[PDB]
């Protein structure tokens, strides 16, 4: 099989900037017939994979003018002129000279914007899961941004590790903004053993983190 | 408009073997090759085959080592692929995707098809309301197998500040969550209710967030 070798693999990139990924391949992509089947696709969030660049250069019909494709033998280049928010995405670069297809890993391509600090919510458990023995206390760290957060659990003051599941959403299209849920699940027994329940965000946007509590007593 | 329409999420026991289908319509069927992608994990993309629809001849990526089979029937403008002796290697989203003039230019593709390959049982999941300007609800969706599940709020009626959360795994059952954001002055004075869905177990749940 042709390695095709896709460079960088992450792009972050400012609304209005330029952005580029290079595609290389282990062996050259000319065919015996002149043409070089060099194309690139696009796979956004909640969408099926769409044809973005073919024949290096062509352009799909549904794609803007700010996509270019170039490149000869066994390197090419996608520039987009300057990125949009409907840019954000997976972009795969593939070969189709060769027997079998084969497709680089893909370039995932992430936006930019001002930083904003999560709205943080928590949850006790339902009276529906207690009913039936469990306990799982949520945390939403909701449409924050730089990506990178942590999140502390506390139960009756107590600083609490284990039992601890957390789940990130991919980078919103409509506000570039993430989102992070935190999940504590206790036996429903060792939930009645205790009191307070306390989650706590920690984002570059505050020296302090944000802090919020539910009492069982309250 | 080119569609192609492929058949729904399968869950198929270790060692056992899946026919999924892709319904082409908006062209001449017999006049495009279709072909098959996987892709692993959401992200890696490898070539199953190729069909050319006019003649039945498949062509086939020989690391499949002979496990896939495509068959075409002109008069439904469908194409299927039959994949043996699936391992949890194979648990991946299947595509089909039409070429110009065939074989080459991949031009359009179909949604996706989720197979996830397993020993374990299908679970429904135990859906639980999460009740606490603007206030933030929720619906944890919890114990489940396999994926996926579709969760919406007020059957569409909510849709802005909706945010679903990736499952997790944990122990052979996924766990995921769902984030709703309404003005204060209308909840609870207005009803919100979460709905789940999970295909391989039949269900559908509707959840009403009442205040606690």
């Amino acid at each position: 099989d042709v390695v095709m070798t896709q460079t960088p693999l992450t792009l972050s990139v400012t609304i209005g900037q330029p952005a580029s990924i290079s595609c290389k391949s282990s062996q050259s992509l000319l065919d015996s017939d002149g043409k070089t089947y060099l194309n690139w696709l696009l796979q956004r969030p909640g969408q099926s994979p769409k044809r973005l660049i073919y024949l290096v250069s062509k352009l799909d019909s549904g794609v803007p003018d700010r996509f270019t494709g170039s490149g000869s033998g066994t390197d090419f280049t996608l520039k987009i002129s300057r990125v949009e928010a409907e840019d954000l995405g997976v972009y795969y670069c593939w070969q189709g000279t060769h027997f079998p297809l084969t497709f680089g890993a893909g370039t995932k391509l992430e936006l930019k914007r001002a930083d904003a600090a999560p709205t943080v919510s928590i949850f006790p458990p339902s009276s529906e899961q207690l009913t039936s023995g469990g306990a799982s206390v949520v945390c939403f760290l909701n449409n924050f941004y730089p990506k990178d957060i942590n999140v502390k659990w506390k139960i009756d003051g107590s600083e609490r590790q284990n039992g601890v599941l957390n789940s990130w959403t991919d980078q919103d299209s409509k506000d570039s903004t993430y989102s992070m849920s935190s999940t504590l699940t206790l036996t429903k027994d060792e939930y009645e053993r205790h009191n307070s329940y306390t989650c706590e965000a920690t984002h570059k946007t505050s020296t302090s983190p944000i802090v919020k509590s539910f009492n069982r007593n309250e | 408009e080119v569609q192609l329409q492929q058949s729904g999420p399968e869950l198929v026991k270790t060692g056992a073997s899946v026919k999924i289908s892709c319904k082409a319509s908006g062209y001449s069927f017999t006049s495009y090759y279709m072909h098959w992608v996987k892709q692993s994990h959401g992200k890696s993309l490898e070539w199953i085959g190729e069909i050319n629809p006019y003649n039945g001849g498949a062509s086939y990526n020989q690391k499949i080592k002979g496990r896939a089979t495509f068959t075409v029937d002109t008069s439904s403008r469908t194409a299927y692929m039959q994949f043996n002796s699936l391992t949890s290697e194979d648990s991946a989203v299947y595509y089909c995707a039409r070429s110009i003039y065939g074989h080459s230019v991949l031009d359009y593709w179909g949604q996706g098809t989720s197979v996830s390959v397993s020993s374990a049982k299908t679970t429904p999941p135990s859906v639980y309301p999460l009740a606490p300007s603007m206030v933030t609800l929720g619906c944890l969706v919890k114990g489940y197998f396999p994926e996926p599940v579709t969760v919406t709020w007020n059957s569409g009626s909510l849709s802005s500040g909706v945010h679903t959360f990736p499952a997790v795994l944990q122990s052979d059952l996924y766990t995921l969550s769902s984030s709703v954001t309404v003005p204060s002055s209308t909840w609870p004075s207005q009803t919100v209710t979460c709905n789940v869905a999970h295909p391989a177990s039949s269900t559908k749940v509707d959840k009403k967030i009442v205040p606690r």
